[PDB]
């Protein structure tokens, strides 16, 4: 139930946390919880949970939180609208991509093994292998969301992507966007092709 | 977020009442709010906590000479709901005639229920065109709620009329609603009398009490659209969010439904994929594809054949879409209601915009264009001479429909930096 | 690869009919489409993967003046079938001449079923020369196939009109439809009235009821050429495989059709090639040898019989060939269908081409000209006066079928490289 509470809070009441980010303390953002980069925060762990549960858990979980986000910001960002026409090509060349990379996010990720996961704590009956099964968790979504290395190439790009929604959202010049994103797009699939070995399923979006 | 049903026609009330004792048969609800004993999850995005845990249902009821509310009134759901919601033509005209003098009351029912929420985000419509009562006064009403308020969503589930050309009427004021709904409303699901009708006389034994049915179907569309804001998923439960991946072409917000089970009463999402895509799952009516494709796939379901049915279903070309962008096919996932009556709980949905209603509509812009060249069908109600007296507003609400048309066909195209 | 079944005339649509309810039982699948309990091998060459395991039958129906379609419509196979693929003279000319005029809606026809298979190798035909319905509407469709697929396959099961000298109008149409089959079908597998008839009076003790048992006796023999494409082997499982060893001379395509039991109601390999090499076994009716043989044996076989079986047969001198290449006699194997509800599964088959059916066709090259010469058998019909002013049509058919038994009597001689 904490691991279900801990995908919870990292990664409803989310999307009321972030509408208060969109116009800051952040302290005043706890409270609202409790009912493009940066920023920390951190929420107290009781002892006979936490010796169960890892501090680089913590660590973990709020990167794909500031992640998640991002991914909001951008979506809520790039629907802005409810030559004069250039500016609708633009949406959907950035409008699906950013939604595509949320379909790699959600499911390939954030769904297999977060579902797996709380399966496989549930049969433990051994206290070390349940901390060993949570920390290869933790590795494996090192590994899956890029948190190591090359991420100076793939996650700039990914961060980047997100950006041009911001620069739609203050448009609403035009001819100047396209450019980089067709670049940062052919970079992307040229390094997403087989070079971590399921990053092809982007690559053909 | 929450969105509060505004029903007016005499199916769209049929609709809603219809949706609101489904919505009691899904939750674990009395029929007077009280909380059950088999009932944590959400039941706030269309019932407030009032005072003994009763969900009590937040909604508006409106028509013009009340049939319906004595069936109301008879029965156990004017114990549910109704502690001061109720409010009491023929043509679209006399609607909008009779809608332009009460238009303070309702806009102030508008403000009460709004003010009843706690997050308003979108007003929801359970409306059908040319019900009667609905043709006139739900446009007024569309159009008053683009006034009101810019800043929040309207949502129209609803029926558009189709006979295959019975009543002479109602093309006139389709297509005056149509335009309505174009500039005043944002998102539009769109049925069928035809369609509906016909996957009813083929799924059952029925030919003459289609309205009955009709709101079930109804019914069990606007709940399963509305399943994964009602109960908790992860993906974007917000009606902004969900809508946002649903439309991709900013005038083309004309969405397909389909839904795999047509009787309720084992199988892989391969399969009701492959289902799903066809036309004739779909309850909805030359070179025709779709611009984006999403679907939502709820029950018993192992995501690794979300995985692969994605994969197979992209690959072999049964989604088809030729798009100025790179807009495709999505999947979503959500989680199947506990403690549903209804057994077999695998169910599939999509929302994807096809060009194909287009030919729907044209058959609209064939039926007023030859009922103007008749002129014996337009009737030259008094009404329609003191809404407009050049006529001029149903060859607007044709270029607007034109437009549309020709918006379609440019989609279909790999450029829209050029529509006619 | 996948095939798919084009029926024309009364008998051809009476195999149709009989085909599928033949697959119907073979298979083991309801008469509504539904996988059985009893049922991974293929089900991919005559039906679709539709909706709930529905394995849909693949066809097209084509006639004129209705006839048989009220007995699908009273049956359980108008609910196996007919998503929308039924379309609704006596002559040759008047059959031509009304393809003729809807040529544009049957070809859209087959566009929709080439669109809905997944994988377009060939259109098999289930045809009946000289049925009715299907003389000239029958040729032109065979035109229309040739003009608009040559990279496809036309393959054509039929019967041809033999009655031993009844009916004076059809060795014109017979003819004409054969000329049309030998420079627009790809490859003719031929059946006679008289040898099918002789055969069931034989086993049976019939004479009346002819056309239900011939029915019986052309289904089993398209699903014994078709068992190793619908269950799988792992030899020339294509159809361009298959009949490519199948076809030794160019233009002589015409294969001779054994069945080793005559009534399905033990034995070795050598005993049944052995009576299948016999004419009195075939269903089909001076110097005749054949040019190249196959035969398939499917049922409870040991395969160093085979082996045994071959190297008798060749040495032993009833393999009956003179080619002017080293083309001889082909073994082959089947697995016998698992649940055939028939018992006594040991069943062979061959398909071989043999010059002696150019015999059967100089009693139709002895017809139409006896029946040039006493002119009251023409008929002097207004549609075939439309067709062809000068009647050099027929004239063009007889030199097509008189280069067609020279090519015989050429491929008798171990030089092709003169043909008269």
């Amino acid at each position: 139930e904490y691991l279900q509470a801990m995908r919870n809070f990292f990664l409803d009441t989310m999307y009321d946390f972030y509408t208060s980010i969109f116009d800051q303390n952040v302290s005043f953002l706890n409270v609202q919880l409790q009912e493009l980069d940066g920023l920390t925060l951190s929420y107290k762990v009781p002892w006979p949970v936490d010796i169960v549960i890892s501090l680089e858990c913590q660590k973990i979980y709020n990167q794909v939180f500031l992640l998640l986000l991002q991914i909001k910001w951008a979506k809520y960002s790039l629907d802005v609208l409810l030559q004069i026409h250039r500016m609708f090509l633009l949406r959907v060349k950035l409008m699906h991509f950013v939604n595509s990379l949320h379909n790699y996010i959600m499911t390939r990720i954030l769904h297999s093994t977060g579902l797996e996961f709380q399966h496989q704590v549930e049969e433990a009956k051994d206290l070390d292998q349940l901390i060993k099964i949570h920390y290869r968790y933790l590795s494996t979504i090192h590994d899956r969301c890029l948190l190591r290395e090359k991420v100076s190439f793939v996650k700039e790009a990914i961060m980047k992507v997100l950006n041009l929604a911001l620069m739609f959202a203050d448009g609403w010049s035009i001819e100047k966007m396209e450019s980089d994103f067709k670049n940062c797009h052919m970079f992307l699939v040229t390094i997403l092709n087989k070079a971590f070995p399921h990053l092809e399923s982007l690559a053909l979006s | 977020r929450e969105i509060i049903t505004l029903q007016l026609g005499q199916c769209g009330n049929q609709i809603g009442f219809e949706f609101w004792k489904q919505l009691c048969a899904e939750h674990g609800i009395s029929p007077e709010g009280i909380v059950e004993e088999f009932a944590t999850d959400r039941k706030d995005v269309f019932f407030y906590q009032a005072d003994d845990e009763h969900y009590i249902p937040r909604a508006v009821l409106l028509d013009l000479e009340p049939r319906v509310i004595h069936s109301i009134l008879n029965s156990p759901y004017a114990k549910l709901y109704n502690p001061e919601n109720i409010y009491l033509g023929n043509n679209w005209a006399s609607g909008f005639s009779q809608g332009e003098k009460i238009h303070e009351d309702i806009f102030d029912i508008i403000d009460r229920e709004a003010d009843g929420s706690d997050s308003l985000e979108g007003f929801v419509l359970c409306h059908s065109i040319a019900g009667g009562t609905g043709s006139g006064l739900g446009s007024y009403l569309l159009e008053r709620l683009n006034d009101r308020y810019p800043k929040k969503l309207v949502q129209t589930y609803s029926v558009f009329p189709n006979q295959d050309e019975d009543v002479v009427v109602q093309p006139y004021n389709s297509l005056l609603t149509l335009k309505r709904l174009t500039q005043n409303a944002d998102c539009v699901v769109v049925l069928d009398n035809t369609a509906l009708n016909r996957i009813a006389t083929d799924r059952l034994h029925i030919q003459n009490p289609s309205f009955s049915q009709i709101n079930q179907l109804v019914s069990t569309i606007m709940s399963a659209s509305t399943t994964t804001l009602r109960y908790p998923g992860y993906m974007n439960n917000d009606l902004i969010g969900l809508i946002a991946s649903l439309i991709p072409t900013p005038r083309l917000h004309f969405l397909m439904t389909g839904y795999t089970p047509l009787t309720t009463d084992k199988t892989t999402v391969l399969d009701v994929m492959r289902r799903l895509l066809q036309p004739k799952n779909v309850m909805v009516s030359t070179n025709h594809c779709y611009i984006a494709i999403l679907n939502i796939i709820q029950g018993e379901v192992d995501p690794t054949q979300v995985h692969k049915s994605l994969q197979r279903i992209r690959e072999r070309k049964l989604a088809n879409f030729i798009p100025w962008g790179p807009a495709s096919i999505q999947v979503a996932l959500s989680r199947k209601s506990p403690y549903l009556p209804s057994a077999h709980r695998v169910s599939g949905l999509m929302m994807a915009n096809h060009t194909s209603i287009s030919s729907l509509f044209e058959r609209t812009c064939r039926q007023y264009d030859k009922l103007r060249k008749r002129e014996a069908f337009l009737e030259q109600f008094r009404k329609e001479d003191m809404f407009k007296d050049n006529f001029d507003e149903m060859d607007t609400s044709r270029e607007i429909v034109q437009q549309l048309i020709d918006e379609y066909h440019a989609a279909t195209r790999p450029d829209y930096i050029s529509w006619g």
